[PDB]
């Protein structure tokens, strides 16, 4: 799940 | 050698896209606020000071565009922070976080510059959605230039315009216009992050990926690279649409790495390996019942596994009937010595210096379209060799997540990795954001150039200096 601004997650 | 304008329907569909633009509700854009210093201490010091000073009546009288136009004109020192924000409040809360060296998601901080240049990764196979691109390609005028000279290569090369099937909503992507509309995006990111002053230190393909990988290295021109996606990719429509039910191979992804495959497919006479994708992932292609036993006995084993959609067998013996023509159209292609780092995964994850020996070689890309894509030990060899920060140009960004598992295996749990475009996700800011990270990590960007020239002084703060 990468998220909103550019986040591995 | 006059290039194909901009088609009639084209021009209307932009239109209509626009009228509709015009119509939604104005949301707040992202700001990236850059706040730096030789220091970490004094980093969190100006950070707070922002942040005071932001919450002060002439401070929430500025418009967060002029603050960050103000700090984007300071000198970027050698420790950086950037806190990207739609409003007063987020600001402020950021600018908390770089303060107390705390984390959030908009929020970037380190204590000084990666040591590598970036990867930049060009991949695509299962990237596609149905308006990629379509928001960027109407809101900048960067990335839109560099659609329509692709849009302006593809029409010469194959006759119809890859920008009309961007905007039209209606128009769904198949084998052949989703690899070369992809590759148009590709194209038109990567120069839309040239223009902000980025480079790509070294680039990595990944099968559709690779005509952009080469053009960004320097490997071929534009129209060379053009050539190379466009034959690939109307050759491998044609090749399926004239291939009918169980004789249609089929693509999926099993949690098996190189060496469970070698064991596991005594199995299954017919598998092939199409892209070893992670260390304990690989893209495995064949006929469809084969597919299917196979998926079973991963699912069976506890064991990762998903079947793809899409009739493309790359990689494949499905390609074997292809390569004369490929051969032949891609005649006069010049393949030049590449002016960055290359990690070519169809030579085996192979890397290529600067200023080496052309590679992008007619008998390149017939490799490349038959043969295995040694994306996982690219990316491991990229990584041995220091490289840390990985950005994927993309409309969606599914290669990254491969990259982790890579960067993991190797010892490397803390790589950055940098998404461009995505699906559910605003793109003006998904860019917005992706230069806030090349620039929070030392590597050239221009953050001066993410905002307009000043015309008057409202276009500035009065910042804490």
């Amino acid at each position: 799940k990468e998220n909103f601004w550019g986040m591995a997650v | 050698p006059e290039l194909p304008g901009v088609t009639e329907e084209a021009l209307r569909l932009k239109e209509a896209a626009l009228e509709e633009l015009a119509a939604q509700e104005v949301t707040a854009p992202l700001v990236p606020l850059a706040v730096s210093a030789f220091l970490t201490s004094r980093k969190k010091a100006a950070a707070a000071e922002l942040a005071d000073w932001m919450q002060s009546p002439e401070g929430q009288a500025s418009s967060l565009e002029s603050i960050g136009r103000s700090l984007s004109r300071r000198n970027h020192g050698r420790s950086r922070a950037v806190v990207l924000a739609h409003d007063h409040d987020e600001a402020i809360k950021g600018l908390r976080a770089v303060a107390a060296g705390k984390q959030a998601p908009n929020v970037f901080s380190v204590d000084g510059p990666v040591t590598t240049g970036p990867v930049w990764v060009l991949a695509g196979f299962g990237a596609q959605h149905r308006k990629m691109g379509k928001s960027l390609y109407l809101r900048n005028e960067v990335f839109a230039a560099w659609i329509e000279k692709v849009d302006a290569l593809v029409q010469d090369e194959l006759g119809y315009s890859v920008l009309e099937l961007i905007l039209d909503d209606a128009q769904d992507y198949g084998i052949e216009t989703t690899q070369v509309t992809i590759f148009a995006i590709q194209i038109a990111l990567g120069e839309l992050l040239r223009h902000h002053g980025a480079k790509p230190a070294a680039v990595i393909g990944q099968s559709l990926g690779e005509a952009a990988s080469a053009y960004f290295a320097g490997g071929l021109s534009l129209r060379d690279a053009t050539r190379a996606i466009c034959s690939r990719s109307h050759l491998m429509g044609e090749g399926e649409a004239m291939l009918f039910g169980e004789y249609i191979r089929l693509m999926a992804l099993v949690e098996y790495s190189a060496d469970e495959i070698r064991e596991v497919f005594s199995d299954f006479p017919d598998l092939e390996v199409c892209v070893y994708a992670a260390p304990t992932q690989t893209v495995i292609g064949g006929p469809p019942e084969q597919v299917d036993a196979i998926l079973a006995r991963a699912e069976a084993e506890g064991k990762f596994a998903r079947k793809f959609a899409t009739k493309g067998a790359s990689h494949t013996s499905q390609m074997d009937p292809l390569l004369g023509e490929l051969t032949a159209e891609l005649q006069g292609i010049k393949p030049t010595s590449p002016t960055c780092g290359i990690f070519s995964t169809v030579h085996e994850g192979r890397y290529i210096k600067p200023g080496g020996e052309p590679i992008h070689d007619v008998e390149y890309w017939k490799k490349g379209l038959r043969h295995s894509v040694y994306f996982t030990h690219g990316i491991r060899n990229a990584v041995d060799s220091g490289h840390t920060t990985f950005l994927e140009l993309a409309p969606n960004p599914v290669a990254l997540m491969q990259v982790a598992l890579t960067t993991a295996d190797a010892g490397l749990h803390d790589a950055q990795l940098i998404p461009t475009l995505a699906r559910k996700q605003d793109e003006v800011s998904s860019m917005v954001s992706t230069m806030a990270q090349l620039y929070v990590y030392g590597h050239d960007l221009d953050i001066r150039t993410l905002f307009s020239r000043a015309s008057g002084p409202q276009d500035y703060a009065n910042i804490p200096p």
